[PDB]
């Protein structure tokens, strides 16, 4: 019928990608934690950080094949873009039936009294099955794990403690009227079960919210185009627009940018330190203006 | 006198209210400041 | 300004940012979290119309 | 000894760039009108105060000779702490973490400490009112400064830019000085509405607890009403 | 009435109480049954005010 | 890995079932008949693949 109808939306698509990735230093500090001769203890478990890095996760699946290789809020085959802008990790020995224990929101006597992950946590749990190097036929009494503590532990926390604990009402020093030693040793022995063999538990913990980011990326950056539609990378941050000359006053401190509903506005360049405004790609919705089907087919 | 031919009752009238959705073709802003917010500058959608 | 700044909100998912749903999560994960966001952009929607 | 009051201890909360927005965010703050301590009792011994470090803390010295340069944090201030020895004749340098056994704390003198072994992390890092007002939370303690050039307060709105970030990971339950006028108060969870200007520089805030008519501000996110 | 006898619903959720939710299960299930409940109450506000 | 959503060397390089895959995935122990103390070499895998 005659009248004007909205029909669709106009969009006007990019021509061009870019990724503007910081400089590449070739430094990749993974084999240190994965290969290492010795790993601690669980009650007293390693922390390392990696920082002005540049990673590429083909090396840990070349390193060895895993029992359990888990992530929380990133996906495996991701970690090849922006991976992470703070980094560290955790390494630890644990039995194998408690190896379900290292995931957010778990109980158990490793969650509760050893190591704890937050309910709100983002990075990867890669259990791989150790029973060749960790296990003697004596039994490898070098790990030990807390069994007694007087309450939970928070996340990230480490209890280093060897005070004695008493389960008894009745205050008691040294060991064996109900006062006991708050560790345990587990003899690891190559006869045990799969849920008791010995297992090397590689935590990696990262924030993916930050503007800056020191850590990840193994992929080429492009030149930086300007004044035309383009898709953009710039540090994990992607999306669509027309990238201009900014006139903002950043501070050195500041890295990104938002507009007036919080919705990023301003990057800064990761070579150049250019800040840049982004605006979005025109689009707009389309009508169609026509005399009705039964007067003429031209239409506006 | 002036222009759009108003009235002074009704120069006022339009004087003293403020509208802040400004309808017109919102690309001629483009961009060079902080976005005005006007609510969502076309680019969420909302125009 | 109430129904853009809907926008912001995550609704549950671990982003309100769609492309970073879309980038860090393979795509059994992010129609899970695109779900989530998709519901609360709803109900904002259905909201604002009534 | 006595106590002071004043509106201070406000820093840009995060690293994104905002302008001409007022900004609703929850963080901890010193509170508007705080009880804040204020501080030659040395003189040629040592006799210095330790505190709580509770949540956090702000602290600000205004002090020509800047005799309180480092600070100790940790569980019980013993042999197995946090020695946060931070001398510096620049804003901030030469950086130190992690513990020590035996401290320094001689007239126009400074005594380093000295331990028989480090068993535990090391870091590093190198760089008329000179107030080195800053702030100590977090996993990691983001040390932040503002310089604004007598030695009175002139009770304004100035913002803290950040410094340093450096990790520290350790309980933080107690806080001590070192030393070769100063204010020193605690930060609480707050929500404070943040006024940006047209560069990227807050001028003002509102602290949405402190009384009805703020938290009406906060409500309204407007300073006025 | 109508919006106080809604606070008695499941929604699909285990239990009508939070304090049940939450004392009885592990916080990642918590969440989910504490969105579910959320998303109920949230719709019978809406429902009402509309 | 053999399961939507999966990944390893059989699920890179092997055989991968759909996300949205529907059906069933039915493994038994065949060690009594397939194995052999010489070993038995009619069964191979890619192992790579770029
Ligand atoms: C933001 O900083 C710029 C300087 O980087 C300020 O620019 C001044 O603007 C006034 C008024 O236009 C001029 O009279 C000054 O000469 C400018 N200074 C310089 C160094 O060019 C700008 O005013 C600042 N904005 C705010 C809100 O303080
Ligand atoms: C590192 O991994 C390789 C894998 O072949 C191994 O041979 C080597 O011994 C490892 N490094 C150490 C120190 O064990
Ligand atoms: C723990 O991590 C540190 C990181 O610098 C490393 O030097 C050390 O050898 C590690 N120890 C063990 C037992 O893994
Ligand atoms: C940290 O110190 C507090 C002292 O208030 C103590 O209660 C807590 O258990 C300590 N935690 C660790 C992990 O040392
Ligand atoms: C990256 O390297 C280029 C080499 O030309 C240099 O000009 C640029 O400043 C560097 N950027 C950073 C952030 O190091
Ligand atoms: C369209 O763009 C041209 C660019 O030269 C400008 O002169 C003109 O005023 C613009 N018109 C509108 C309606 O935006
Ligand atoms: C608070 O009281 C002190 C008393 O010396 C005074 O100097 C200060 O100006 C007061 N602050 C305000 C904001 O009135």
């Amino acid at each position: 019928e005659k009248g004007i109808y909205q029909t669709s939306n106009f969009r006007v698509q990019p021509t061009e990608s870019i990724v503007r990735f910081p400089n590449v230093t070739n430094l990749c500090p993974f084999h240190e934690v994965f290969n290492a001769t010795r790993f601690a203890s669980v009650y007293a478990w390693n922390r390392t950080r990696i920082s002005n890095c540049v990673a590429d996760y083909s090396v840990l699946y070349n390193f060895a094949p895993f029992f359990a290789f888990k992530c929380y809020g990133v996906s495996p085959t991701k970690l090849n873009d922006l991976c992470f802008t703070n980094v560290y990790a955790d390494s630890f020995v644990i039995k194998g039936n408690e190896v379900s224990q290292i995931a957010p929101g778990q109980t158990g006597n490793i969650a509760d009294y050893n190591y704890k992950l937050p309910d709100d946590f983002t990075g990867c749990v890669i259990a791989w099955n150790s029973n060749k190097l960790d296990s003697k036929h004596s039994g490898n009494y070098d790990y030990w794990y807390r069994s007694f503590r007087k309450s939970k532990l928070k996340p990230f926390e480490r209890d280093i403690s060897t005070e004695i604990y008493q389960a008894g009402n009745k205050p008691c020093k040294g060991k064996g009227p109900n006062c006991y030693f708050p560790l345990e040793s587990y003899g690891f022995r190559p006869t045990y079960g799969v849920g008791h063999q010995p297992y090397r538990v590689v935590v990696l913990s990262f924030e993916l919210l930050h503007a800056p980011a020191t850590v990840c990326g193994p992929k080429k950056s492009t030149n930086l185009v300007k004044n035309k539609c383009v898709n953009f990378n710039f540090n994990g941050l992607t999306g669509t627009g027309v990238l201009t000359k900014s006139n903002k006053k950043f501070l050195p401190f500041q890295q990104f940018g938002r507009d007036i509903v919080d919705t990023t506005d301003a990057v800064r360049d990761p070579q150049t330190l250019e800040i840049l405004d982004i605006t979005p790609c025109s689009f707009g919705g389309v009508s169609v203006i026509t005399p009705g089907t039964n007067t003429s087919n031209q239409v506006a | 006198s002036k222009p759009s031919k108003r009235s002074p009752i009704e120069d006022l009238l339009f004087n003293k209210v403020t509208l802040a959705d400004a309808g017109f073709i919102k690309q001629y802003g483009d961009c060079l400041g902080d976005i005005a917010a006007r609510c969502a500058q076309k680019f969420n959608g909302l125009t | 300004n109430t129904l853009v700044k809907q926008l912001s909100s995550k609704f549950g998912a671990i982003s309100s940012v769609l492309n970073d749903i879309l980038s860090r999560l393979d795509p059994p994960e992010a129609e899970v979290q695109i779900d989530r966001l998709i519901t609360g952009r709803l109900q904002s929607l259905q909201t604002y119309v009534t | 000894q006595s106590y002071t009051n004043f509106t201070r201890g406000v820093y840009y909360p995060d690293k994104v760039f905002r302008s001409s927005v007022l900004h609703l965010t929850q963080d901890l703050f010193l509170p508007f009108f705080s009880n804040v301590t204020w501080f030659t009792n040395g003189t040629k011994r040592f006799d210095n105060p330790v505190l709580p470090f509770n949540d956090g803390v702000y602290f600000a010295s205004t002090e020509k000779s800047n005799i309180i340069r480092g600070w100790i944090f940790g569980t019980t201030l013993d042999s197995k702490t946090q020695s946060l020895l931070i001398v510096n004749n620049a804003t901030n340098v030469f950086i130190k973490v992690c513990e020590f056994q035996f401290c320094n704390d001689s007239w126009m003198e400074s005594e380093s400490g000295v331990y028989s072994s480090a068993n535990n992390c090391t870091f590093e890092y190198v760089s008329n009112l000179r107030e080195f007002v800053f702030k100590n939370i977090d996993g990691y303690f983001k040390i932040y400064s503002k310089h604004t050039p007598g030695r009175d307060f002139p009770q304004g709105f100035s913002a803290l830019e950040p410094l340093v970030d450096l990790p520290i990971g350790i309980n933080i339950t107690r806080f001590q000085t070192l030393l070769a006028d100063y204010y020193v108060g605690y930060l609480q969870p707050r929500t404070f509405l943040l006024k940006y200007n047209e560069n990227g520089t807050i001028t003002d805030a509102v602290d949405c607890a402190l009384d009805p008519l703020s938290e009406t501000k906060c409500t309204l996110k407007s300073f006025t009403v």
